[PDB]
């Protein structure tokens, strides 16, 4: 049979990998720093309270001023505001409250979000008017990211993620392998990959401008709900259902280590490096940030700020705070 | 500062709209259309927009025309795979062409009715093969509206065709988004939702409907003679009473009202009288050829499972039907709330 | 049908199959190595002045 053969064949090339990848596994990463100094405790203070909507956060983005940010609730609202003053700049009112994903164009000039109506519209602030309505995915909008004005990444339950020409209006490019709903995308810092994670407990690096898959990884049968870039580029973390964060590297082309405690079992919404990526912040159902060694494994600290889950995070270009955003109405500033 | 005084200004007008924005999401009732594919959801938003809505003027009516072309290429479609699955043979030789011709169009692509696809239908309608294919559509998947469609034929394909209100109310419009249609009655703002076009993984988004209003789940009476062959010959109406189970059992639903409506009550008075409830539920201990017995019968069965579940028997396609039955029900939710 | 699935998820483990690969004691040698480089410009890592924390000025 053909399709036996091929069959067969794929079996044959995914016993290679995995001998490619067991040779080159000559330590762990946690033999390599165990005589690295613990970070020791972790205590930030919330800073600020971010008061205003009145519904589930379901996502934020920080500005690349380390100032602005954007946040989206299940009220129907993006609401961008100056985290120094508390000061709200816009309110922008949704057409669709199903809102799962939001984004600040690293300009200022734009933000962008979408959900369950399957469509990431674009916000110009400079103008607050809708300026493009992207169509074109067949299910929802789980993530999206701007590489420039022109032109953003999107992650779907379609299992697609897509690169989009705004002014045309046109996917430029299909990002198909997934097998599952895709739930997070990260940018690589140089904008020439970027990674999915999946409801197919995958993790895919894939090529912006080539279009392809370059390596897959797997999560242990668990969905990978969010995804974050290492700050080199050659790493990169996930928060998965199964309440476990898992460092991958993509040129050693396997997974490093894992963060989990037995008596945490729910799930990760969202993971993000600190800037010098010694630290991995994780927001969980049970309504808590963890922070953890990202070297060394050991969680170093908790922020426990919130009547619901934390659903969103992320921490500022400058490496000066740490936002988390909750399904209580609330996001928090931290440091 | 000037500058640092105007923004929060700014902050405090915007605080503003949303209090406002706030005062009226108070005065929002979500109600969350659930139920299996064909059972009426689509149907009943159309409805809630002609009583309480719009309506569908002349220029809404030439929107749906392309997507009634569709539907009849599906039926037909439908029925042409049905005969080779289920190897009845066509009486006219020239229906091997025709429905070869109608098997490769791209429905998707489908924006006109050309005389050389009317032919083929139209001849592929008048087989009497395809008739007793249709009469064994128990054993398939055929919209309910494929009779009503091939049946009109000839008016729809007419040059200038306007599509009538039964038309628009019967037609399939796709999308896998999500579906709002919001309509306002007596200052309330009624959010009829209805999630059955997504095709993603339903655990991903559930949440997004902790605590609405009212949960109105939609089961077509029609389908008691239904098998689902994959699931050990399990019968239609048991799948949609398993999901039912799953849905009144959720943990955030607890709070929210529950409205079974059993609907298609006009198919089930045509078909029980040639299909018997009780060679597929062999409790049934009512008259044969006997809706008012098996509509009886359905309702009991279930919601045999603290939690009340209203009801209602309906027929989605007869306004005068809807306008009734949602009269009721506006009460009953409003009171709840 | 099938087959040109089955021939894509061929040409796809090929591709994957034939990179270039590093050792996982220089891949993370590189990680620690990037840490400790940039651990004092980490502002949650290593607490900076209250002077120089925007969220403690009583300036906003
Ligand atoms: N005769 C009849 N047709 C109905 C009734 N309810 C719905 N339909 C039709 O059956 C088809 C499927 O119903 P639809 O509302 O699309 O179900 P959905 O898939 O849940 O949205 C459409 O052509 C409807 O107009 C009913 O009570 N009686
Ligand atoms: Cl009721
Ligand atoms: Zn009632």
């Amino acid at each position: 049979s053909e399709l036996d053969q091929l069959r067969q064949e794929a079996e044959q090339l995914k016993n290679q990998i995995r001998d490619a990848r067991k040779a080159c596994a000559d330590a762990t990463l946690s033999q390599i720093t165990n005589n690295i100094d613990p970070v020791g405790r972790i205590q930030m203070r919330t800073r600020r309270t971010l008061r205003g909507h009145l519904a589930k956060i379901y996502a934020m983005h920080w500005g690349t001023d380390s100032r602005l940010l954007v946040s989206a609730s299940q009220d129907g609202k993006l609401i961008i505001w100056d985290s120094y003053t508390t000061n709200k700049v816009h309110a922008i009112p949704l057409r669709s409250s199903w809102v799962m994903t939001c984004a600040y164009a690293p300009s200022g000039n734009y933000v962008a979000c979408g959900g369950l109506d399957n469509i990431c519209s674009i916000y110009n602030l400079k103008t607050v008017r809708v300026s493009r309505e992207l169509a074109g995915h067949t299910g929802y909008l789980s993530c999206c990211r701007f590489l420039d004005d022109n032109q953003i990444v999107t992650s779907s339950g379609d299992t697609t993620c897509a690169l989009w020409d705004i002014e045309t209006g046109q996917q430029t490019t299909t990002f198909t392998g997934h097998t599952g709903d895709v739930m997070s995308l990260s940018l690589a810092p140089d904008t020439r990959l970027f990674v999915s994670g999946a409801c197919d407990a995958s993790a895919k690096l894939w090529d912006v401008r080539e279009g392809m898959c370059r390596q897959t990884f797997t999560g242990h049968e668990s969905d990978i709900n969010a995804i974050c870039f290492f700050p080199n580029g050659n790493a990169f973390a996930t928060g998965s259902d199964d309440a476990t964060c898992r460092l991958f590297d993509l040129r050693a082309d396997q997974e490093l280590m894992t963060y989990s405690h037995d008596n945490i079992i729910c799930g990760i919404t969202s993971v993000s490096f600190s800037k010098s990526g010694r630290l991995l912040l994780a927001g969980y159902d049970d309504f808590n940030c963890n922070v953890w060694d990202a070297l060394k494994a050991d969680r170093a600290g908790v922020l426990a700020g919130h009547d619901n889950r934390v659903s969103c995070l992320g921490v500022t270009d400058d490496g000066m705070a740490v936002a988390t955003g909750s399904w209580d109405s609330f996001l928090k500033i931290w440091n | 500062s000037a500058e640092d005084k105007a923004a929060v200004e700014r902050s405090k007008m915007i605080d503003r709209n949303l209090r406002e924005d706030g005062e009226k999401a108070r005065r929002e009732l979500k109600l969350l259309l659930l139920g299996t594919g064909e059972s009426g959801k689509s149907t009943f938003i159309k409805q809630m927009r002609i009583i309480h809505g719009a309506g569908y003027s002349e220029e809404d009516k030439r929107g749906f025309t392309k997507l009634v072309y569709q539907n009849i290429f599906t039926a037909m479609q439908a029925m042409i795979r049905a005969m080779e699955t289920l190897k009845i043979l066509y009486k006219y030789e020239q229906n091997k062409a025709n429905a070869l011709l109608i098997r490769e169009v791209d429905v998707e692509k489908v924006t006109t009715f050309e005389h050389q696809y009317v032919s083929a239908i139209k001849t592929l309608w008048e087989d009497p093969g395809i008739q007793e294919c249709y009469d064994r559509r128990r054993e398939y998947q055929l919209s309910d509206s494929a009779k009503y469609y091939l049946t009109d034929v000839d008016r729809i394909a007419t040059l200038g065709y306007l599509p009538t209100q039964q038309d628009v109310l019967r037609v399939r419009v796709p999308t896998t988004g999500i579906i709002e249609y919001p309509f306002d009655l007596e200052n309330i703002i009624f959010r009829m939702v209805d999630v059955g076009g997504q095709r993603s993984e339903r655990r991903k988004w559930i949440h997004c409907f902790e605590n609405v209003t009212s949960i109105m789940f939609l089961v077509a009476l029609s389908e008691y003679d239904q098998v689902l062959v994959e699931s050990d010959n399990e019968n239609r109406m048991e799948e949609s009473k398993a999901l039912f189970r799953t849905i009144i059992t959720y943990p955030w639903f607890q709070n929210s009202s529950v409205i079974l409506f059993l609907n298609k009550k006009d198919l089930l008075e045509d078909k029980i009288l040639y299909s018997h409830l009780v060679d597929y539920f062999p409790e049934f201990d009512g008259p044969q050829r006997d809706a008012q017995a098996a509509r009886e019968f359905i309702l009991k069965m279930f919601v045999d499972l603290d939690k009340i579940i209203y009801s209602h028997f309906t027929c989605a396609t007869d306004t005068e039907n809807i306008r009734f039955v949602f009269a009721a029900v506006k009460d009953t939710i409003l009171q709840l709330n | 049908a099938s087959i040109a699935q089955a021939r894509k998820l061929v040409e796809q483990l090929k591709m994957e199959a034939n990179i270039d690969r590093i050792k996982v004691s220089k891949a993370a040698a590189d990680l620690m190595a990037y840490c400790e480089a940039h651990a004092k410009e980490d502002p949650l890592l290593t607490p900076v002045p209250a002077s120089e924390n925007p969220f403690r000025e009583k300036k906003f």
